[PDB]
RNA sequence: GGUGGUGCAUGGUUGUCGUCAGCUCGUGUCGUGAGAUGUUGGGUUAAGUCCCGCAACGAGCGCAACCCUUAAGCUUAGUUG
RNA sequence: GGAAAACUUGAGUGCAGAAGAGGAAAGUGGAAUUCCAUGUGUAGCGGUGAAAUGCGCAGAGAUAUGGAGGAACACCAGUGGCGAAGGCGACUUUCUGGUCUGUAACUGACGCUGAUGUGCGAAAGCGUGGGGAUCAAACAGGAUUAGAUACCCUGGUAGUCCACGCCGUAAACGAUGAGUGCUAAGUGUUAGGGGGUUUCCGCCCCUUAGUGCUGCAGCUAACGCAUUAAGCACUCCGCCUGGGGAGUACGACCGCAAGGUUGAAACUCAAAGGAAUUGACGGGGACCCGCACAAGCGGUGGAGCAUGUGGUUUAAUUCGAAGC
C-alpha cells in the first residue's frame, strides 16, 4: 500500500521488499500454508516464544 | 596440498632476449616435455611465420594477441546439486594471464600441419584478433553462462 | 630324507592402518560406585611443538635434529690426484 | 464417650472493586479456496525433488467498481487470564457461573475424604439435516526410484464444519489423591488494597492471592524436588506387592453397534525393571590433514611383442600367493 517515487527503483524495491518486511502479511500467507495441531501449535508459541 | 586452500603462486624470469616474464613463460608452455634447446630454439623459428603474418614485433603482438584471450567472466563450478553451476568468475590476473596461455600448445596439433617448427608459427597469428583457436578460452565462456543467466 | 601336510601348536617375521600422532603412571581431589581432572579455554604454529589462563603437580613412551649426508665454510697433508 | 457454653482465624452469609478465550442465545464487517458472468485474450494454466496425468482454444485461470456460496475470523496473542477436568480465541449485546483482593461486619466450626450415585468426558466410530468450499480415509492418475499407486502431486468418498443422539474410552501426565501446621533465598509477572516522591501516569517500595524462573537444610537408587517439595508432621480414601500367559478365557454389567467396562487360572522363566557409567556405530551436527579431489602433463588400457599369473593341458607345464 506503500507508494515510493520522487527516486530511482532501487529503494522503490528495498521499500516494497520493507513494506513486505515489516508486515503481517507476507507472514501470515507464511502462516497460513499448511495445519498445525493446536497439541503443536503451542509449541511455536512456546519454544519461539516463553524463552523468546 | 590443496586443501588448505590458497598455495602461492609460482614464480617467473624473464629472457634476456625480449626482458619479458611473459616471453619466457610463453617458452614455459611450448616446452612439451619440457624440451628445453629441442622447442624453444624451434619456436624461435615460430615465429617467423607468427610475424610474417604481422609486421609488429613480438614484444607488442605477444601482449596483442592474449588481450583477446584474457577474459572477464569464466566458470567455476560451485556445488549447488542440480544446478547448471556456471557461476561467472572475474578473474584475478595471476589466473587471467595463466588461462589466456594455457589454451595456446594445447592447439597447434589440430591443424592441416603437424610439425612444431611451424605449428606454432601456425597457432599464434590464427589467435590474435579474437578470432578462432585460442579465443575458445575467452570466447566461449562468452557463450556459456550468458544465455542460461539463471544458474549465478 | 622330507618343498609330505599344517602359520591356525608356534619362535618369529614382515607389509598394512601409517605420517596415524597419538599412547601410559604416582600423588591430590571429587564420586555410595560406573568414573572424571594433569595434555584443556584465549592467541600462534610442519607433528603431546608453544605461552598465558586452567584443581593441579610429578612421571613418561614415540617427539625434532641426534646417525648418515647435501650444500656454504675453514684446517691438515700436495699424494699417483 | 455422653452432659451443659463461648471465640474466630477454617468455612459460609456481608460490603468496595478488577479481569477474561467460562457455558447457552441475537448483530456487524473484512479477507480468502469453489462456482457462474462481464471486460480481456490465446498459448499454454496448473502440478512436479524429476518430469508428467490433468486443466487449455468453449476462452481454461487472469483481471476490478463491482455477483454469489462453504466456513472460520491473523492484528490486541502472553512460563497471559478464566474452567474441577475434558477445556476455553474476531468481536458488540443478552443471561449468568466462577476467580481474586481489601474492610473484614456477622453464624459460632457450620470441615476434609469421599465407597454408592450423578455428571462432564478429547478425538475417532454408530446415524439425521444443513456437508463434500477447502481438507480428507477408501479409491484414482502421472512418473521417479533398481523397485508403485510408496517419499512427490492433485482430483476426490464418507468423515469432515455445526446443530441433532451418543459411546465412556487418551502420554485425559504436574507420568505427583484430597484438607491442615512448620523450615535459606533471589527473581520477574496477573488482580486487588498500601504508600513515598511525584510522573506529565512515571520511579521506588509494603502486602495479599497467585502466575514463573533460578536456587539451602532435608530427600531419594540417582535424576531431580526445595513455598506453585518428592523436606519436616497430622487426617481420610484408593492402589500395590515377580514376569509372561493377561486386560486374557469364562461369568457379571453396559452399549445402537463398534465394542467397552468388570475381571482369573492352568502352564512356563528366574528373570523382568528404575536410575546413573565406559565404549560401539551413526544415513546427527561440527573441526583439521592428505597429486584424496580440482589446477597441468603424460602413460596403461590403443596394437605387435615378451613376462608369469588365472583357464586348458599333461605322467610336468611344479608349489604357494591373491582388493590397497
Amino acid at each position: 500500500t506503500v507508494v515510493r517515487k520522487n527516486e530511482s527503483l532501487e529503494d522503490a524495491l528495498r521499500r516494497f521488499k520493507r513494506s513486505v518486511s515489516k508486515s503481517g502479511t507476507i507472514q501470515e500467507v507464511r502462516k497460513r500454508e499448511f495445519y498445525e495441531k493446536p497439541s503443536v501449535k503451542r509449541k511455536k508459541k512456546s519454544e519461539a516464544a516463553r524463552k523468546r | 596440498m590443496p586443501r588448505k586452500g590458497s598455495v602461492p603462486k609460482r614464480d617467473v624470469l624473464p629472457d634476456p632476449i625480449h626482458n619479458s616474464k611473459l616471453v619466457t613463460k610463453l617458452i614455459n608452455k611450448i616446452m612439451l616435455d619440457g624440451k628445453r634447446g629441442t622447442a624453444q630454439r624451434i619456436l624461435y623459428s615460430a615465429f617467423d611465420l607468427v610475424e610474417q603474418r604481422s609486421g609488429r614485433d613480438a614484444l607488442e603482438v605477444f601482449e596483442e594477441a592474449i588481450n583477446n584471450i584474457m577474459p572477464v567472466l569464466e566458470v567455476k563450478a560451485r556445488r549447488v546439486g542440480g544446478s547448471n553451476y556456471q557461476v561467472p568468475v572475474e578473474v584475478r590476473p595471476e589466473r587471467r594471464t595463466t588461462l589466456g596461455l594455457r589454451w595456446l600448445v594445447n592447439y597447434a596439433r589440430l591443424r592441416g600441419e603437424k610439425t612444431m617448427e611451424d605449428r606454432l608459427a601456425n597457432e599464434i597469428l590464427d589467435a590474435a584478433n579474437n578470432t578462432g583457436g585460442a579465443v575458445k578460452k575467452r570466447e566461449d565462456t562468452h557463450k556459456m553462462a550468458e544465455a542460461n543467466k539463471a544458474f549465478a
